[PDB]
């Protein structure tokens, strides 16, 4: 559409920051189109569980009710992942490799069979086949 | 004036740098920030309990053990944990506080790593909304459950006070805490006066201190001791030589 | 120096102390101006105040909202005596 | 910065109160060259907000060098009193107390606040004086 | 719908309602809307009732090298038979997958239970892995199908191998804790090798006789180091089994040499012997480093009887006799006073890495043991044997590129893994007289990481290539730009470099490696000047071998640190001719290297060109012997004839 963005391209647009604003307003987009969705998968869930909810959530966005559903469960290392992502590409990949080193121990199966996908949708491995071929 | 400059694009990297060049009592007050942390006293990596005993293959080994005969894991579930690397966790986070309270962060850092300790490196892992987080984890200091030491930390990395580990503070070093406080709190009034952050940060405006407390409020108040008394540290002179030298009333 | 919490709510009460005291003898003794001043220093003061008061029982609620009130009136007198 | 102006516009127009907005938009007329409509808007940003430090000092430095003795005392006992964060209003107030007893208050709160001040103490001369 | 099939398949799969879920999925996938997953279960049930061969066609025309479905046709075509279909299938399975030890065990068993085939197919994989207790006991369990369907001189010769093979399997690997599982195996070769030596007093012209030699040594050093596993797996290395221990290794490092020298290989011998004799000499190092011990070994640990007595109950609790079927006709009297050298050992160590090949578990062994001894190992040689052509040096450090591994890079990482692990074995509750603990007992040496990397690089030299795992650690390695790697790794890096570069006479290659010390030193400057009661580098995550209380190089020791980064650079521009500048830059390093350097260089400068700079020498000299006084050796080679010869030339000279 290349439409009027409140003065996107003011004085000497760079490449770079018209890219970046394109990308924020097809993000817009996303997360406008899939509200509704998302608002019904809220209401059917009851007692939220992180191995749906969260996932729900941080799909469609809106990290801010996320965190709010997330005060049964104390967890925040989160807020400081997506409200502020200084050091996004670093702080993911050091949890990834802490995870793949609980892998490495013959562990972590007790816990609940899909929050590790939840883990493994912020460290950056869209598939994972475990020790048991899972 | 030019680290004093900015713009409605500059980030707020540069609206802090702007701060920074900006205000001479809150840049006094963060030196004197670093010389607490200057002045610091530290127990040993090898030759201490703290992480050379607690240098397990990974956290709560012990626990995995008993249940095959992240912070999430408990704050969910509650009863689960076992006493063996509860006490691990209880020195390592001693050996926490200690370290990062003396200011050494990424030598903090290198024993959460060397260690692996997934709760420690997620909670210490960002560079620097920001206000969302920030209160986010004040709010998560606020919650029960998680140790002394750690439980101070996330406090004192958050802006608000504990008292588990800041049951040991010095003079000096509840000095550092209120200092610290008046710093925060004036950053964040400076911010807002720099609107650049979002309205949804401060979800949680009150149970966040914006407002700031005073360079001699922060002196009574690091001086008048928990018996309502006056401090034997501030009785002392040596000590309170140097302080009417930082405070500029030494004349 | 040494009391904890001792400027707020000892503040607090001494200030509406004083300031009844204050207005009833100034409103008979020729409503000095300099003392004028001050009281209206104190009330604002005292307002500013009063909104911080913590809640943990309920008497402190009552007390609280005493207080309030008796305070508007109180400033609403002094603008009167002043401004007009 | 008319892109900035632009937003601060929309969040002045959605938020109508808008007192981070017209501090900001104010504060960019300062900066740039619209000193009038600066001033205006840092009036409805007062009227907004009563924090604003630097919307206190353009304004009460406006009032002040357009000879409105009045209008700075306003400003100052305004800024001063909510006391948020705000510190040399009070000797402007004295000035202007001067400028019109009252000034003695004032002029021992700045021997209080300020003790090498010949200009101080010599400010509490006037309002002495035979 | 994909989900509702599935879901069904597999839940009745759970419930193991095999048929129905055939059934089911069959009838999806016979629509065929969209789903292919339905033929394995359906496999798998036709299976479970002249049917399923159908299915397992399909798997196989879709993946013929499949192991399940594989086996799953041969035994449905062995169903429609037994010996028969089960042999021809695993030996088609064997043209598939030849090398594969597993499918030859299948082909020797079902040909067992063509008895030359078996002994052929079976004798072929024992051989070429010995890992194998399975195909071990399968090839004894042909032995003795051989024997009984009969009911000489080849079984007599491999007999041993096979048993050691056995033997040696369970042991390291099974990590079987001192209990029957090696006691037997070695129990049986026990009564091979009395067997063998009783019966066949083999000649000088048979090899019989001297693989039994190879194997007697062999048996000893595994006898010494079962005694080494059970005080393992009882309590912890002892102080009662380890003389035992360096008795069985003195019965095999002290078994002579075993060479032919005219088909069979007796290379095998040689190859055996220098392994073996490696292996003793590194355990008769480090489980005695004390001497006054190895002739109280032959004096007192043995003798006629008590010495066989007290070393054979423990390995054998009460099964052999003494005089019927055990190590008492065995005589020891004949082995004297003679340790293994580090010359001999080198030579055997490049021996052993003969069936060691790239193994960095065999290297951090060896390394480690070279560094218990204290003296770095002979790494250059055994570089240039397993990594034949790999060029010493890469054109650029400064950009890092995977496709340029490099031999020096590798005594880099390699000395990095020694040291480290040195370093977190020492942590990790050695603070047990054995501190290796030898290579089939102990556990892990290198770490994750380092396995990672290595078998990386391996790939990346021997062979969707990913390969950000090299240039992940060639980042760190090279002291390139963003490294996790702290001073220490480096700082004993260039040490090593300094220290066996410079012992080089090589000259393009003295250049090239006091170049990689300069990149070195040059490199650690930076960040110990960072040291400012503010730390060295960011680590997110410990990058190979993060270690505190060691690593951090206090405020101190920086005036030596750059000095001798000072000497290095003038060292590289001093083997490569600017002399002059040389001395000059010499003369801010105010050490003993300093006065020494400056004096071979009048001395190479002006031995037949003028006098009076000769004056500069004498004072050299005699600073240097002010200074020898306090007892400074920190020069590399010593005094005592480096000051009587140039004092003499200065008294020519006078």
């Amino acid at each position: 559409g290349q439409l009027k963005e409140l003065e996107a391209s003011l004085d000497e647009p760079n490449e770079y920051v018209r890219n970046l604003e394109r990308r924020k307003a097809f993000s817009h987009w996303l997360a406008h189109t899939a509200e509704e969705r998302i608002e019904e998968e809220v209401s059917l869930y009851g007692p939220e569980r992180h191995v749906e909810a969260v996932f729900s959530f941080l799909t469609g966005g809106r990290i801010s009710d996320a965190c709010r559903l997330a005060q049964k469960s104390g967890d925040h290392r989160l807020s400081l992942l997506l409200s502020q992502m200084v050091g996004s590409q670093e702080m993911r990949e050091l949890i990834s490799l802490q995870l793949v080193d609980w892998n490495k121990l013959q562990v972590d199966h007790y816990i609940q069979e899909e929050r590790l996908r939840v883990f493994c949708l912020l460290s950056g491995t869209p598939v994972w086949r475990s020790s048991d071929n899972r | 004036n030019m680290f004093e400059i900015a713009a409605p694009n500059a980030s707020e990297k540069t609206i802090v740098d702007k701060l920074f060049q900006r205000d001479t009592l809150v840049r006094q007050s963060q030196l004197v920030v670093d010389w607490l942390e200057s002045i610091a006293k530290d127990e040993v990596g090898d030759f201490s309990d703290n992480i050379e005993y607690y240098a397990k293959s990974v956290y709560w080994e012990n626990t995995l053990h008993t249940l095959k005969q992240d912070p999430d894991a408990p704050i969910r579930q509650k009863l689960p944990l076992d006493d063996l690397d509860r006490e691990d966790d209880i020195r390592l986070l001693k050996y926490l506080f200690t370290l990062i309270r003396a200011g050494m962060t990424d030598e903090a850092q290198r024993l959460c790593k060397r260690c692996g300790q997934a709760w420690r490196a997620a909670t210490l892992e960002g560079w620097k909304y920001r206000c969302v987080w920030k209160t986010c984890c004040w709010r998560m200091a606020e919650d029960e459950q998680f140790n002394k030491y750690e439980r101070a930390i996330y406090a004192t990395l958050s802006g608000n006070l504990k008292q588990l580990l800041p049951v040991c503070e010095s003079w000096e070093d509840t000095v550092w805490a209120h200092f610290k406080v008046m710093v925060d709190s004036l950053v964040e009034q400076e911010i807002r006066a720099s609107i650049i952050s979002f309205n949804e940060a401060n979800e949680l405006p009150r149970e966040y201190l914006e407002a700031n407390w005073t360079l001699d409020s922060v002196f009574e108040e690091l001086q008048a001791t928990d018996k309502k008394r006056v401090l034997e540290e501030n009785r002392e002179h040596y000590h309170i030589i140097q302080k009417f030298v930082i405070l500029a009333d030494v004349d | 120096k040494h009391i904890q919490d001792w400027e707020t709510a000892g503040k607090v009460y001494l200030d509406y102390i004083r300031v009844i005291d204050m207005l009833n003898l100034i409103q008979q003794d020729e409503s000095s101006g300099c003392e004028l001043e001050k009281l209206h220093t104190k009330v604002m003061s005292l307002c500013k105040w009063v909104e911080l008061i913590h809640c943990y029982t309920a008497k402190d609620r009552l007390a609280q909202s005493e207080m309030a009130k008796r305070v508007a009136n109180i400033l609403r007198v002094v603008l009167s005596l002043q401004q007009p | 910065i008319q892109r900035y102006v632009e937003n601060a516009q929309n969040s002045a127009s959605s938020p109508r109160e808008k007192s981070m907005k017209g501090f900001l938009f104010a504060r960019l007329y300062y900066e740039a060259k619209e000193y009038e409509l600066a001033k205006r808007s840092v009036s409805s940003y007062i009227s907004v907000q009563e924090r604003d430090p630097k919307a206190h000092r353009f304004l009460g430095q406006l009032f002040e060098i357009e000879g409105n003795v009045e209008k700075a005392v306003g400003c100052y006992k305004r800024s001063l009193e909510l006391n948020p964060t705000q510190k040399d209003l009070t000797l402007r107030i004295a000035e202007l107390i001067c400028t019109l007893g009252r000034a003695e208050y004032w002029v021992e709160r700045a021997s209080k606040l300020f003790p090498g001040s010949p200009e101080i103490y010599r400010l509490k001369e006037q309002l002495l004086s035979g | 719908d994909p989900k509702a099939h599935r879901f069904l398949g597999q839940l009745f799969e759970i419930e193991g309602n095999v048929e129905k879920a055939v059934g089911c999925y069959k009838r999806s996938l016979e629509l065929n809307p969209t789903q292919k997953d339905l033929t394995l279960r359906i496999a798998e049930l036709i299976c479970t009732l002249g049917r399923a061969e159908y299915w397992v066609e399909r798997a196989s025309k879709l993946f013929p090298g499949s192991p399940e479905i594989y086996r799953l046709k041969e035994q449905l075509l062995s169903s429609q038979a037994g010996w028969n279909q089960l042999f021809d299938l695993i030996q088609a399975e064997l043209f598939a997958r030849p090398n594969d030890v597993y499918v030859n065990l299948k082909l020797v068993d079902l040909f067992l239970s063509r008895l030359e085939e078996a002994v052929l197919h079976c004798l072929k994989p024992e051989r070429r892995a010995l890992r194998t207790d399975i195909e071990w006991c399968s090839c004894v369990v042909r032995v003795f199908k051989e024997y009984l369907a009969s009911k000489n001189t080849n079984m007599r010769m491999i007999t041993k191998e096979l048993l050691l093979a056995q033997c040696d399997v369970v042991f390291l690997t099974l990590s079987k804790k001192d209990v029957q599982k090696s006691k037997e195996a070695l129990e049986r070769f026990d009564q091979a090798l009395l067997s063998v030596k009783q019966s066949v007093s083999g000649t000088d012209a048979s090899d019989l006789s001297v693989t039994f030699y190879e194997m007697r040594g062999h048996y000893y050093m595994h006898a010494g180091t079962l005694l080494l596993k059970m005080a393992q797996s009882c309590e912890v290395q002892w102080k009662a089994l380890i003389e035992p221990a360096a008795l069985c290794y003195l019965l095999a490092y002290q078994v002579p040499k075993p060479k032919s020298k005219p088909d069979n290989g007796q290379g095998f011998l040689e190859e055996l012997a220098f392994d073996r004799q490696s292996k003793s000499g590194h355990l008769l190092l480090t489980l005695s480093h004390g001497k006054q011990n190895f002739i109280s070994e032959i004096i007192e640990t043995f003798a006629n009887q008590c010495g066989q007595s007290i070393l054979l109950k423990f390995l054998f609790e009460d099964n052999l006799s003494m005089q019927d079927s055990f190590m008492g006709s065995d005589d020891i009297s004949y082995v004297e006073n003679r340790v293994p050298d580090l010359s001999e050992l080198s030579q055997h160590d490049n021996g052993s890495l003969r069936i060691h090949n790239g193994d960095l578990q065999h290297l951090t062994w060896l390394g480690l043991q070279w560094h218990f001894l204290s003296t770095l190992p002979p790494l250059r040689k055994w570089l240039k044997q397993i990594f034949p052509r790999v060029p010493q040096e890469t054109s650029r450090l400064e950009s890092n590129i995977p496709e340029s591994i490099c031999l020096l890079d590798l005594e880099v990482f390699l000395l990095a893994v020694v040291q480290t692990s040195y370093l977190q074995l020492q942590d990790n509750n050695t603070t047990n007289r054995p501190r290796c603990l030898p290579l089939p007992i102990c556990k892990q040496l290198f770490t994750d990481r380092q396995r990672s990397w290595w078998d990386a690089v391996y790939s990346l030299i021997t062979k969707a290539k990913l390969r950000s795992v090299i240039q992940h650690d060639l980042t760190t390695l090279r002291a390139q730009e963003k490294h996790g790697l702290q001073p220490a790794v480096l700082v004993n890096w260039a040490r090593g470099l300094h220290k066996t570069g410079y012992s080089l006479n090589s000259f393009y290659d003295q250049k090239e490696y006091m170049g990689r010390c300069v990149h070195y030193w040059k490199k650690l400057l930076p960040l110990l000047d960072l040291v400012k009661q503010k730390k060295s580098i960011p680590e997110p995550v410990d990058p190979l071998f993060k270690h505190f209380h060691n690593k951090d190089i206090k405020v101190s020791e920086v005036k030596d640190l750059e000095d001798e980064a000072c000497i290095a650079f003038a060292t590289l521009d001093l083997v490569d001719g600017k002399t002059e500048d040389a001395i000059i830059a010499f003369e801010s390093v105010k050490n003993v290297v300093a006065y020494w350097n400056l004096a071979l260089i009048y001395q190479r400068k002006a031995e037949e060109i003028e006098n009076d700079c000769l004056p500069a020498e004498e004072q050299e000299e005699f600073q240097e012997c002010l200074l020898k006084c306090k007892g400074f050796l920190k020069m590399i080679c010593d005094e005592y004839s480096a000051y009587p010869s140039i004092a003499t030339s200065l008294p020519v000279p006078v």
